[PDB]
């Protein structure tokens, strides 16, 4: 038999098939090391053959390379327990978290630490730690490549491009160790978001299962459980979802298909969920992903061939796929060309890439590898798909709280339709009117079901709300529905004469108002709340970690020296604006010194213009008119749109769907007031309607 | 016959990496209220620096203060000089030298760590073993062939004995250029405005039979203000249609010939105004199939006799397997 | 032991040069120069160096004269450690007067090569320097098969991710590679390579310096990592090295006798059983 | 009679303030003066370009110094924006007082000047003195005004490439006078010297620019230095001095090289044509980080003769030493370069710039030398012979012998009597010996018949101190006592300072309080008045040991062996709140450029305190306007005027 010295120091180890030849040896370690060698081999009764074993202690990724910034302490390979800090010169914005404690399961914590100045087309990407990038530009359409080091690999976009919508193309790379791992708490949001954007028309949910020798029975049935738990979940949302359960091994065997009506009922699909059994897969006890993959892709074609090539029906049916494997793909191919086929087949791009995501979910300690989740799982910015958790009772544990969303709060938000022959208001339905008793008109956002956030100054004859209405979005008419106000709030700061002692004639200080509606509006396609950024509802429509700020806020949406936004025009059409910030807002703001009208005496910019404004108007940017004021300056990521600011005033109307610019004194220049700088106020006012983040 | 020493060398898991290696630090701009103290963290570069300073107050007007040498020193350490050009699927030979200052012998085992994109000696795993005597230096040669296509960090590790625990790791990252070699094509056209035929010009796009995919396709626009153009360029693009515009001549006249990064896939387009005998420029870079051993000089050594291995490094069977 | 070095120099443009010339010629790893030999150079009245300085592996030569001809002249040096791994030096000229008019060469071991192996084909190549192909005979010794070698082999390390029993057809010498041009019998596994089928042509390269011999008309059970060469033709070209199975497949006369019944047909077993089941697990 | 003086510096910087003298001459003592004093368009219009200042003076307040403003609006508005050919304007006071008293046609007295709009000083640096093709480049601008203080005034930076094209351009205002920014210079960039330029954005002449190389190169480990045993050859026909060279070469962390040393000598031009010693190439390897060469005679007569040279016409040449050290076993290569070495007749340099020209007769001449070590430190206790030969006064001319060594930094000042009605004088200053240098100077004598002369004399020849009181001694020659006063002004940095008056007496002192603001160089200028016949001299001072208003202490605590990775205490030490701008060099950049730039130090900025400076020569005078326009002034009393100078840089 095999000699029995094959101790560990500081674990345990088990045994297959005892001493006897061909047995395979286990080793364990405890968290925070990792077995060396993971396995050994009883040979033909010799040498215990290994692809001493100590348990050595985990060490995490460094950074290789820190652009533009400093990082203390530097080490070679932080230990466990350690900590680093990332603090970057002066004139570069800091971006992530910075400090990060790596974690036992050979991952830090938070968002990759980089600062941007902003001058570049896209943001920063950054270094990952324990990566490297090649290429410094980042302008429209240029291209990052990195490279692991060491002995990592590479699980992510091995190749990002920066795309014209400034989202820089696929997810952001994070070098891995082969035996780093993830806990199911952090990984948990993750796949929350990401499905709760798969959820964001008609889903097709596929559900792929492993069955092969290498997963046991009760590996398997604890698969069959989470699978059963996601599936109840899914169901619970009351959203139009079909799902299918495919079980593969060596050959793939489809247990319940969509083609069949039969999977749109919770009933039918665990009754085919739990009828599966192991024994039906013991004729053949591979892992042929490829083709279960292909079963998926023969599903998806038969589905096309009975909707139709053009029909609407399929256009809004997207596509997401779950694999719980080990990820020991022995035969049949390479499973990425299967992937290859879906792609090609659903028509994916920039702009359908919302249509399709794969989930990788690996699972196992001894044979699973990183290629083969990162490469079979979708790669899209600020999300993760390719997953690894050490034992399936963390695979249960992360699915019966994946779906944690919190019940009866609601408060959707920025959902809004694209496409051009759809309706103004059904692609802003946030978008609102407002009428006080001066017979004059304004815009406002709603950022929820009771209240409008709108600009104090649309509201000069005085306080009496009574006599003010409203008017938002409604299906039954273009007209909208009116509704009267319980109650205004207007901005105590706020006076248009508080500067004239100056020479200042107004001063748009604080010119922020909330207004309560006196009936809760019915979410409609016309009429929907737009995100309020820096709280609970703006956080997960941007996929980020739960612990996120609103400083965080600031950094993501506020990403650029030139950031592109939009207003609504008073014929509902949007218009297309730029942000400038940082030095650029100083040169955007200055042209107000040479204001004739508004301000004959004026010796210091800064009184007139705040930190309060956001500035806007050069290139060939909109104006937004008088009666465009107190409308939402809002912008798009992630298919969201969000409140940045609200129009104030202009040293320029184009109204004095006519619009007309000059070239002369004064040039057209536009000031929005940041909700950013607002927060005390609105969590004042609000903080028992949204729930705000940490400041 | 000659004693090697094997795994009773260090862990190499203690040692420590040097990797920042920047050639300045400390640009900031503090405010000192008469007296201010300043943490500074070291880089790791084995040099000297030569710490400067400069004084601006609104009292006081302005003083240089007399720089500060500060000097890095180890006492034993692996010195690496990356090759000023490296090419892909070429190959260059890396030269860590290791400086023993210490007043004892040392056997120091020195390899590369391996890495994706780097084609090493044996797979790169295998540890060249050398020895360095007190006072002196001794060079080590390892020979690459990089084709990462893309910048790659290596980690030259040098390990000493359990007997002298010493040791020295550097970790720089080497940036590996896109295959063959760079190639200018510089287009040079006469601009008089005056004349209505050159008012507009069309730059023809490139079509390189031997341009490398890839190619690192770079447009630089160089246009002399020698006499008021308001030449501008516009160009439909594989990623837009971007325009710039220039203007060399900004009612002024000292020395206003400009050079813009004008980025354009392959077609462009020319706009004149002005009035001037200005010179338009348009140079494109790309990488190029082409060779040059010297034409004048030429060297050979050949080499005859018995060199020992370390039984790692003899590539034949096994014999029993 | 002693090994002797030959340090070879010239000019051929006669113009563009300055005059005299520098060697820097860097030994082995394990190398220093004998002292007594340079001096024993340096005082000849024809010595073709007027200087030298030796320490370590690094020799300089100062030749004040170098002619159109080969002229050129050999030293001996000795070893002080094994050198620690496979890999050519470099030896450097440069001008006396314009150091920046300089070009090195790289020579190789005694025997070994000048470059590193290296296959490439299109616009990749795959880092070639690593072991010798086993070739493992076991039916034709006569060792019967214990615990599955084969099949343990292809399953658990190094896991197999191709495998073709093919015929071979041709052998031949491209660069520092030996090709043996086969015929894919039938295809028992694969991961890349999706248009892999029988009676289709694939190129098995092996170093040159290794003593493989696949001979022709003969087929093999051909299992390993795959490689990313491509052949510039179209189909994936693999190389042979260690991490790779390599066996003869049964003849008619060779499986019929006595020892090797059990043998060959254990082999067959395990040819139909992997190409239709698959790994098992 | 009665007079009103003008007084101006010839040129006049816009946006910062002007100073005017303004005097009064045989004025009634019960009278007093009113009127105002502007400037004006050079007769292309009639309006005033700055706004009108008042000075009122009687009899026993002759003087006053107006700070008289001239604001860029006003400037734009009345046209210096329109003129044609050279920038030019007029300033003028008015007064009904001319029209009162001497009955002049117009109550127009004025001065021409030229006006330029370079004001305020603009320094900047750069990351690094060289940079490799594709790497990002970092640089700051500072902004200070006349006084250096702060100034928040708005300019525009521009960047120019190797060839000489603009490649950025930035507009940015100045909250803290401090001004940060990078660019990454293109990969393709082949080797040259980029040029970063800053300008305020009104002043269209004050460039300040500074240059950083851009090489293809990779950082050195070592630095090779070659030092001469004596930095001059001495090539006389009598005997020529041993050649030795010590090369050095040391690891730049402070451990010396163990390598070898490959040395090319030659001849080079003023050129730049070098032709190399076919043969004499010495190698050596080296000991303790030092090898000690050197060239022998007959192996350099033998060089030459292969050269077909001559020792005798060895004159302006250099020998040319170029080192290529190989670090062994290192390998890595080095290259040190040596062309100071001079070929020179006379071990010692004489410096005549400082002797003052036109010397009033009858007064003590003060010729003044600097020897200065031929390339090198200034020399001290090498003694001057000096031969004055008075031409013919009406009799022969006499030889004056005086010696004297150098006190020291080279400063000798030998007091020569110079007798009545001289009609020229020939100087031959000779020093040093064996081998001595020889300069030769003639200065002429002011026309005979001249209404006067004014001597001022200087007890104390060394260089007044910052914050050092100056007294010198004034004293009419050659005219009666008719006056009762003489006035004096003190120029610095082109602007009138300082405004004063003295009455006559016997061995009289004017004492002068050396600011800070007056350094490195103010301007001296006395007159008195005989009749209505002004006469002037003007003596040039210069003040050394410069050092800060304030201060900046940069130390390090401990001794400086470190290693690497650990912390450093920089210690930073001042006298008020100031925005400190710090730098960490690595030293191996000085190395790898081709040439060694010299970091910012205080001689560039004290260099910046004298581009203002107007002066031309040391000063001196054959008369009044002559005296005023060397000093840099514009003089009208009404009857006489200087005109304009001609350039700025007053050849
Ligand atoms: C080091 O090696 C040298 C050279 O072999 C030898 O002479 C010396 O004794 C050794 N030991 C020390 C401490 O220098
Ligand atoms: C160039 O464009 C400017 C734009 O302001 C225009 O005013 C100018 O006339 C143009 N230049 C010439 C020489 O016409
Ligand atoms: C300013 O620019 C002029 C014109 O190019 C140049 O001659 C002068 O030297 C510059 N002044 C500086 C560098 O101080
Ligand atoms: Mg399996």
């Amino acid at each position: 038999s095999c000699p029995q010295n094959v101790n560990i120091s500081g674990g345990t180890f088990t045994l297959s098939h005892g001493w006897a030849p061909g047995s395979l040896l286990t080793y364990s370690c405890p968290q925070g090391l990792y077995p060396s060698p993971a396995s050994r081999l009883c040979k033909s009764s010799g040498q215990w053959q290994t692809p001493k074993a100590v348990c050595k202690p985990v060490r995490c990724p460094a950074p290789v390379s820190f652009e533009n910034g400093i990082y203390t302490p530097r080490l070679g390979s932080y230990p466990v327990g350690g900590n680093v800090s990332f603090e970057c010169e002066d004139g570069f914005i800091l971006r992530g978290s910075p400090v990060r404690q790596c974690r036992p399961n050979g991952m830090w914590d938070g968002e990759t630490a980089v600062c941007d100045n902003g001058a570049g087309h896209c943001p920063n990407p950054g270094i990952s730690l324990g990566a490297v990038r090649t290429g410094f530009r980042f302008g429209h359409g240029d291209k990052v490549r990195y490279r692991c080091s060491s002995n990592l690999v590479l699980t992510g976009s091995s190749e990002r491009e920066c795309q014209g919508n400034g989202v820089w193309s696929g997810t952001e790379p994070i070098c891995r160790q082969p035996y780093s791992y993830d806990f199911p708490e952090d990984v948990a949001p993750a796949l929350g978001t990401s499905f709760s954007h798969m959820l964001g028309g008609h889903l097709n949910l596929y559900l792929l299962l492993d069955c092969s020798q290498s997963v046991s029975e009760n590996d398997f049935l604890i698969f069959k459980e989470s699978a059963s738990l996601m599936v109840d979940r899914i169901f619970s949302f009351e959203i139009n979802v079909s799902v299918a359960i495919i079980t593969f091994a060596s050959e793939p065997k489809v247990l319940m298909s969509v083609l069949n009506d039969n999977s749109r009922d919770m009933t039918e699909v665990i009754s085919s969920l739990e009828n599966a059994n192991y024994k039906d897969h013991e004729n053949g006890t591979g892992t042929n992903t490829y083709a279960a993959l292909n079963s998926v892709y023969l599903m998806m074609n038969n589905q096309m061939r009975l909707l139709g090539m053009e029909t609407m029906a399929w256009q809004e049916i997207r596509h997401a796929i779950i694999l719980l494997t080990d990820g020991k793909s022995n035969m049949g191919g390479s499973p990425k060309t299967a992937v290859d086929h879906i792609r090609e087949i659903l028509n994916i791009n920039q702009k359908r890439n919302d249509y399709l995501d794969i989930y990788a979910i690996g699972v196992g300690k001894l044979d699973v590898d990183w290629r083969e989740l990162n490469e079979l799982g979708s790669k899209k910015d600020g999300e993760r798909h390719a997953f690894i958790l050490q034992d399936t009772k963390a695979l249960h544990q992360v699915f019966e709280h994946m779906l944690d969303v919190s019940k009866l709060t609601d408060t959707i938000c920025g959902v809004g339709n694209m496409s051009a022959n759809a309706s103004d208001q059904e692609r802003t339905p946030w978008h609102v009117t407002i009428k006080p008793k001066s017979q004059e008109t304004c815009r406002g956002a709603l950022i929820s079901d009771q209240w409008v956030l709108t600009a104090a100054h649309c509201f000069r004859d005085g306080n009496d709300h009574s006599l003010w209405r409203v008017n938002v979005g409604d299906p039954k008419s273009q007209w909208g529905k009116e509704f009267l106000i319980e109650k205004a709030v207007i901005s105590p700061g706020f006076d248009v004469f508080a500067k004239k002692n100056q020479g200042i004639l107004e001063f748009y200080g604080d010119d922020i108002a909330l207004l309560k509606l006196a009936q809760k509006v019915k979410m409609s396609t016309h009429a929907r709340p737009i995100c309020l950024p820096c709280t609970m509802e703006a956080n997960l429509a941007l996929r980020r970690p739960q612990g996120s700020t609103c400083r965080d806020h600031e950094n993501e949406l506020l990403n650029k020296q030139s950031v592109p936004a939009h207003f609504v025009a008073l014929n509902g059409s949007k218009l297309n604006i730029n942000l400038k910030m940082g030095v650029e807002w100083t040169s955007c703001a200055e042209v107000v010194s040479q204001e004739k009208t508004m301000f004959p005496n004026l010796t210091d910019v800064r009184e007139v213009v705040t930190d309060q404004f956001l500035c806007s108007g050069t290139q060939e940017d909109e104006s937004p008119c008088k009666g465009e004021s107190g409308g939402a300056v809002f912008l798009e990521r992630r298919f969201r749109f969000f409140q940045v600011g609200l129009v104030s005033w202009g040293l320029y109307n184009p109204c004095l769907r006519k619009r007309a610019p000059r070239s002369k004194v004064p040039p057209p220049r536009d000031f929005h007031i940041n909700l950013f700088r607002m927060q005390p106020w609105l969590r004042q006012h609000l903080g028992d309607v949204l729930n705000f983040l940490p400041l | 016959l000659e004693i090697l020493q094997e795994e009773d060398l260090i862990d190499e898991d203690d040692i420590p990496v040097r990797s920042f290696f920047p050639e300045n630090w400390l640009w900031r701009v503090e405010t000192v209220d008469r007296f201010q103290i300043l943490t500074l963290w070291l880089p790791d570069s084995l040099t000297t620096w030569e710490i400067h300073g400069l004084s601006l107050s609104k009292t006081k007007g302005l003083c240089v203060a007399t720089p500060v040498q500060l000097r890095v020193f180890r006492e034993f350490h692996l010195h690496l000089r990356l090759p000023m050009s490296v090419r892909r699927f070429e190959q260059l030979e890396l030269r860590p030298v290791l400086y023993n200052y210490l007043d004892k012998n040392l056997t120091v085992s020195v390899h590369v760590s391996p890495v994706e994109g780097l084609c090493l000696a044996g797979g790169g795993g295998l540890a060249q073993q050398v020895l360095v005597p007190a006072g002196s230096a001794r060079p080590v040669a390892f020979s690459v062939v990089p084709t990462a296509a893309a910048a790659v960090s290596l980690k030259v590790v040098a390990r000493g004995s359990f007997e002298f625990p010493v040791g020295d790791a550097v970790s720089k990252v080497l940036q590996i250029e896109k295959e063959g070699a760079i190639h200018r094509e510089e287009l040079v056209y006469e601009l008089n405005p005056l004349d209505h035929r050159g008012r507009t010009l069309e730059i023809p796009g490139n079509s390189d039979p031997n341009m490398i995919p890839d190619g690192d396709f770079n447009s630089y626009v160089r246009v002399t203000a020698s006499d008021g153009l308001n030449v501008t360029l516009s160009s439909t693009g594989r990623n837009g249609f971007k325009s710039h515009a220039l203007q060399l001549n900004n009612r002024q006249i000292r020395g206003l010939e400009e050079e813009l990064q004008f980025s354009l896939g392959s077609k462009i387009n020319v706009k004149v105004g002005g009035n001037s005998k200005g010179t338009l420029k348009v140079l494109r870079t790309y990488n190029v199939l082409d060779m040059k051993t010297c034409q004048d000089l030429q060297i050979e050594v050949t080499v005859k006799g018995h060199v020992e291995y370390t039984m790692e490094a003899n590539e034949d069977y096994e014999d029993y397997e």
